[PDB]
DNA sequence: CTCAATTGGTCGTAGACAGCTCTAGCACCGCTTAAACGCACGTACGCGCTGTCC
DNA sequence: AGCGCGTACGTGCGTTTAAGCGGTGCTAGAGCTGTCTACGACCAATTGAG
């Protein structure tokens, strides 16, 4: 059968909120953050952990922001969290200007 | 020893030093390397204590980072204390709001 | 690079924050946050290994990194 | 039981009964008059905006 | 070699001391070490800054007492008040 | 006779606010106020006035900050203003308890 | 002397200027109770931080400068006071 | 009594920046704390730098460290040429 | 396995700490009137939805 | 989310309050200064915990 829209969403976020290991994938971000840090500095190493470090820092944040977001969507009434409502978001964090 | 001598785990030799050389002050009287120790031994304790709950509640026979973001973001004052700082590994609670759920 | 932030890679990353619906807005959005975000902790991380004169970024100077910036993470050293 | 008592004058009758059964299925979502009002206006082949209107075009 | 020293052995007994069932991996005790270096640079900040804010040279057993009840919860703080006085007794009643 | 339409001085007052800087709640009031709340913690606490007037600055600019914060959560649907809901949103958002 | 429900003398156009400094339009009658609520734990953690100072102190008296430590200790640092 | 402030430097910038115009008493105040503030903030975040170099001796690259840290990435690229010319002028001296 | 923790002792001074005052913060009256209250009033924007879009 | 509904809270006004001024009294403890030594830093010699 179909699976109502919406459906696998929450047991996806059970799934998620259940696991702790890392989301992104570890080779994509480590190449992103070197990228990143050539534009400051030349002939850059991380160690590993460094960049473990980076990822979990990221992760978390992002994770916290996704919170927020979805906190405005819901005042907004919203089931669909939005680019205004990451603004919005960031807005009161004081993040963004 | 002294933590011997005051009953404590943490080393007060150690806070003491790490006071001394850490530029805290001119001087680090005798009683306050004491005090920081016992205060450090009954934190810890606090989270180790919830922690090991946690694994019990997670039937767990080693405590994993899990068990720290739990017994951390349960408590209402760790989590008062802690909610700047971010644990690797640890996840995140069970979050869901009421009107993502179906009725 | 960027976008190797993978559109399935951002949902399940929204699914831990518990976001329901997403809007595929949301994925450009979340790359252009994130790299700001790694921008800062880089440049800074990078500004302590320049003091330290090292070519390595180490896991210390992103601790720090993120001590500066208010993010302080236990894991890989205090 | 007041409807029914309309549509099968001997509920000693079964037969009728676990027939009919399967349409009160098909409406126990609505009971006051009210709302099945509402739902017949906004059936109306000029169905009124406010539900008021709704309402006195099926009553 | 590189002898890097860190709380280990007393988060294992005090582990062990509220509950000898059970360890804790090399992760978790990782973050309790960084936990430790974090609370105790908090305290020993707030007493530099009590004792500056009172010209005071010595940091003593009073400045770590009020920089933990600024710091901590107002009931985490209360415990670890007991803790720390009943510490320092004990201490003075040691030599 | 004359009458301003519905938020026509509404605006003019807050251009007025902006415009100027002093402290919009009277003095007294909030004085006695603060001696109340400390007395919970401590009796027999004088005050310097200009320790009150410092706690007054205070609650002042932190207050317009929330508030702000709380006009910006008006932003979806062209909701308008304030409600205690984006109070607690804000807050929240701010990681304030 | 005993003080009490001196949290009245928050006065709703005392919120409302506020509220008007804050570019609020229209405000909920609500808020005027809410706000009241939120400052007063404002109030409350600022004054315990500045009590706990001045009982450092072994001060009688909260000083200026003892509320600027604590809005600083709160993250909050205010200036014009000293500190 | 014996109250230091940065009243008179203050004044003396000033002085390079619009001599007609006065600062009042509370804008100076404020002017101090700021000043305070900023040091304050510099030079502890010099002093982390320190610990985790296990350097004892703050060295003027240590705070210029430390201001790229703190001050956002114009104004600290200004400070940084601000700091190092004046550091080349007192090194010539 | 070893060097960080440890001790008894001296030094000398930080700060205990006790006195001393007079700063300024306590109460207090009391007159003025800005602001608070409260009431009327109404209209506009907080509630609602099902139109409709993907 | 257009448009309907509707009563909330804005503008007003008239009355009441007490905030503010400020004038005046009082006093206590903030802060100063002076005396002493408890104390923490330094040290050499000692030990075993990590």
């Amino acid at each position: 059968h179909r699976y109502r829209p919406g459906t696998v969403a929450l047991r996806e976020i059970r799934r998620y909120q259940k696991s702790t290991e890392l989301l992104i994938r570890k080779l994509p971000f480590q190449r992103l953050v070197r990228e990143i840090a050539q534009d400051f500095k030349t002939d850059l190493r991380f160690q590993s952990s460094a960049v473990m470090a980076l990822q979990e820092a990221s992760e978390a944040y992002l994770v916290a922001l996704f919170e927020d977001t979805n906190l405005c969507a819901i005042h907004a009434k919203r089931v669909t969290i939005m680019p205004k409502d990451i603004q919005l978001a960031r807005r009161i964090r004081g993040e963004r200007a | 020893t002294r933590s011997s001598r005051a009953g404590l785990q943490f080393p007060v030799g150690r806070v003491h030093r790490l006071l001394r050389k850490g530029n805290y002050a001119e001087r680090v009287g005798a009683g306050a390397p004491v005090y920081l120790a016992a205060v450090l031994e009954y934190l810890t304790a606090e989270i180790l204590e919830l922690a090991g709950n946690a694994a019990r509640d997670n039937k767990k026979t080693r405590i994993i980072p899990r068990h720290l973001q739990l017994a951390v973001r349960n408590d209402e004052e760790l989590n008062k204390l802690l909610g700047r700082v971010t644990i690797a590994q640890g996840g995140v609670l069970p979050n869901i709001q009421s009107v993502l759920l179906p009725k | 690079n960027i976008q190797g932030i993978t559109k399935p890679a951002i949902r399940r990353l929204a699914r831990r924050g518990g976001v329901k619906r997403i809007s595929g807005l949301i994925y450009e959005e979340t790359r252009g946050v994130l790299k700001v975000f790694l921008e800062n902790v880089i440049r800074d991380a990078v500004t302590y290994t320049e003091h330290a004169k090292r070519k390595t970024v180490t896991a210390m100077d992103v601790v720090y990194a993120l001590k500066r910036q208010g993010r302080t993470l236990y894991g890989f050293g205090g | 039981r007041d409807i029914l008592e309309h549509i099968i004058y001997d509920f000693e009758d079964p037969e009728m009964m676990e027939m009919v059964k399967p349409s009160l299925d098909e409406a126990f979502v609505i009971q006051e008059q009210n709302v099945a009002l509402n739902f017949i206006g906004s059936r109306g082949a000029k169905p009124g905006v406010t539900k008021e209107k709704r309402i006195k075009y099926a009553k | 070699k590189t002898r890097k020293e860190s709380y280990a052995i007393y988060v294992y007994k005090v582990l062990k001391q509220v509950h000898p069932d059970t360890g804790i991996s090399s992760k978790a005790m990782s973050i309790m070490n960084s936990f430790v270096n974090d609370v105790f640079e908090r305290i020993a900040g707030e007493a530099s800054r009590l004792a500056h804010y009172n010209k005071r040279s010595t940091i003593t057993s009073r400045e770590i007492q009020t920089a933990v009840r600024l710091l901590l919860p107002g009931e985490l703080a209360k415990h670890a008040v007991s803790e720390g006085t009943k510490a320092v007794t004990k201490y003075t009643s040691a030599k």
